[PDB]
């Protein structure tokens, strides 16, 4: 039923055609009626030239084309469906899940014979027989340097991090978000899954309060880091971060948790736990690029690794769909679907939790 | 069997068969402005009715309505209406009602488009659906 | 019509799943034909997408069996008439209503047959008959330096302290209970797991005593000790003492025989012996939390096995099921739903049985 709705949207674009010139070819056809309409279709765009809804009906009216589809009537019920519009691509994809098939399919009716009728051969039937089957702008990361490169985070992505076992981009992922809740306004959702929301309140004050070098876990630490603290929690309430722990909840229900604030505050950023941790990965980690699109929210859907790109990009997606992909060893972000793919020089003084520059 | 106007048009006035700010702003958005033949014809006692200075309630508002306007005044009130008005039910029905006869036009324009057909003209009709097309919309 | 009208209000908003995936599961719906539509849009809903209607009439052919539900003639109408948008609930409570009788007819003749095909259980028949259906301000504690941070031990509480082979166990379990029944006049029914009840009698004839040296494992008294038990025997029946003495009991014979002790005299604080014996956890430490807040009972359990607070989430529940975690390793009260984390000191007298204050 692919067939019957997807020419409909194709029409009034005029520029439904750049996936879907990709995606469907003058094979890709089930039907009879359908396969010389798309091909008057086509012969349009080439200068092109202009693109509209009868460009192609009296195009077909001259080069031996019209009854064949049982007039314009069908012709009309090509568009009369699409009850949609904010999936995308998306959907021509149906007809395509209709095509793959038999280029990997239609293949093998031959073969089902060439033993009988090719009787008679053997090797060379089996060197052809098997070929076949293939076929600031934008929002900082809380910066005021990575902040011209690029700019955002801006409104809507997919970030994954990957460095070695649970170093400072633990820290990191969530010290992109921090110069957004207090220090301007932007109430920033970071959601957890593995440090519960009772591990995450008396470190935010090691980063935050010169007040570090003690440690805090005593209780009451020197006298001059209580002198100098009115920096770590005071503007708190007047902020907008806040911490959760439902133990590891799925890519569809965080998607769905992320509801309540959108209406709420508006959504602005999704840090969440590695995507690795939520419940064989160019699947499971494609239900929150799109969620981005949607929501119109920064997702920081992450990883748990050296660091390497087809090496996250190992067993599942990650050089695809997936947006900007940094690299924390300095953050070399030899990947940003952002523009400027770029290193910034960075270090960490480990005394305050306070990260540096250069 | 039964399209959306035979299940959008009846418990409307099952709502408003008990209180006030229910019943309140319905003519100013249904005058009317009453799409089915007899769907007027109980209109005359629904508003003329608290126009009076009533009170409340679908107690004597289950038939005073006549006669042949009955066998469904009572199978109007029964099923589910959960007084809590959504007001995501609010411009719905009103529109649903009052577009009807702007959508009309369809049973129509198309009949305009496939009567120039037949007897020979049909890529200038092949432009009338792009009319046709985009008042399906509302 | 429950059924009918949930499944049609969807292709309109476009996406809104959150109460319909929380408040229902398709298990509910009745019809041949309709109870499968709803994870279909489940599994539609897993990618996913934003939501339509094609989506639909694709997937199941997906799923292989679209010639099971519908086809043009009938999907064309879900859509197409329902003028409702806030629906959902509604309905599909409803739909859990009209689903939730037979979590409790269904149960009975899985349930009501046994009386004449079974028994062949009996005791066991009694009991998981009833599984198929369920889907100082102050009262003290005994101690000064533990009716400190507490002040209950409450009649809604699960209380649970625990020691190591060999660091006297009940012991210590004896004496929050000892008042709460000889003194601090409150009937307790002491159902102990461990020890029976021609066997308890001396670890508190030894306590407020001082008898457990002469030996008093056996015979007979002195010019000293002829009457040091006219108020040890003689202080233990003018109490809550009417102790259960049987082995590994499951939780059966152990709520009912004590529910209706309230009407008589009272009810206080049920202190009882080592856990991993009643037996077999999941739900039997999820057994004892409303036979404190239904019953209204301070309900005081024991255990036996560096230890740590991992030792018992690596084994047991325990953790949010008791809430106000003693220990009895000096004491831990690190968990507590009456504190945060405090400490003492202590030591024992040793052969009398009587741990001491500091």
């Amino acid at each position: 039923e692919a067939e019957q709705a997807v020419l409909g949207a194709v029409f009034l674009d005029p520029a439904a055609l750049v996936p879907a010139s990709e995606i469907l070819i003058p094979e890709d056809f089930y039907r009879a009626a359908h396969q010389k309409i798309f091909h008057a279709m086509l012969r349009v765009a080439d200068r092109g030239e202009p693109v509209d809804l009868v460009t192609v009906t009296a195009e077909l009216a001259a080069s031996e084309q019209l009854e064949e589809i049982g007039g314009v009537s069908y012709l009309s019920e090509l568009a009369d469906a699409v009850p949609t519009a904010a999936n995308v691509e998306y959907y021509a994809r149906i007809v395509e899940e209709k095509s793959v098939l038999r280029r990997l399919i239609r293949t093998a009716t031959s073969i089902a014979q060439d033993g009988y009728t090719r009787e008679d051969e053997i090797d060379v039937l089996l060197d052809e027989a098997d070929r076949k089957i293939m076929e600031i702008t934008g929002i900082p990361t809380g910066f005021t340097e990575l902040d011209r490169m690029t700019s955002g985070f801006q409104r809507s992505d997919l970030i994954i991090v990957a460095a070695r076992p649970s170093v400072g981009k633990t820290a990191f992922a969530l010290n992109i978000a921090q110069n957004v809740a207090t220090k301007t306004n932007e109430n920033v959702a970071i959601f957890s899954l593995e440090m519960s929301a009772q591990q995450l309140v008396m470190r935010m004050l090691c980063a935050e309060g010169n007040i570090n070098a003690q440690n805090l876990r005593t209780g009451k630490l020197t006298p001059e880091d209580w002198g100098k603290l009115t920096m770590a929690m005071g503007s708190l309430s007047n902020a907008g971060i806040y911490i959760d722990d439902t133990p590891s909840i799925r890519v569809s229900d965080i998607r769905a948790k992320c509801r309540r604030l959108k209406q709420e505050s508006g959504l602005g950023m999704i840090v969440i736990d590695y995507l690795q941790l939520i419940q064989e990965v160019s699947e499971i980690s494609r239900s929150l690029k799109a969620l981005a699109r949607e929501l119109e929210v920064p997702v920081i859907a992450l990883s748990q690794l050296r660091p390497m790109m087809s090496d996250i990009r190992e067993s599942g997606s990650i050089e695809q769909d997936a947006d900007i992909v940094a690299f924390l060893y300095e953050i070399i972000i030899a990947k940003q679907r952002n523009g400027p793919v770029g290193t910034v020089q960075l270090a960490f003084i480990k005394e305050y939790n306070k990260f540096v520059n250069l | 069997l039964l399209p959306a106007f035979q299940n959008a048009e009846r418990l409307l006035l099952a709502h408003m068969m008990r209180s006030r700010d229910v019943a309140l702003v319905v003519q100013e958005r249904i005058g009317g402005r009453f799409n089915i033949e007899e769907h007027r014809a109980l209109a005359a006692y629904i508003y003329a009715f608290y126009e009076e200075g009533h009170e409340a309630d679908p107690g004597a508002l289950i038939s005073r309505i006549p006669g042949e306007l009955q066998p469904l005044a009572s199978e109007l009130s029964l099923l589910l209406i959960a007084d809590d008005v959504s007001e995501q039910e609010l411009e719905d029905y009103i529109r649903h009602v009052l577009n009807r006869p702007k959508w009309l036009m369809l049973k129509v324009k198309e009949q305009e488009k496939t009567e120039a057909e037949r007897r020979k003209d049909f890529l200038t009709a092949a432009r009338i659906a792009k009319e046709m097309i985009e008042m399906k919309k509302m």
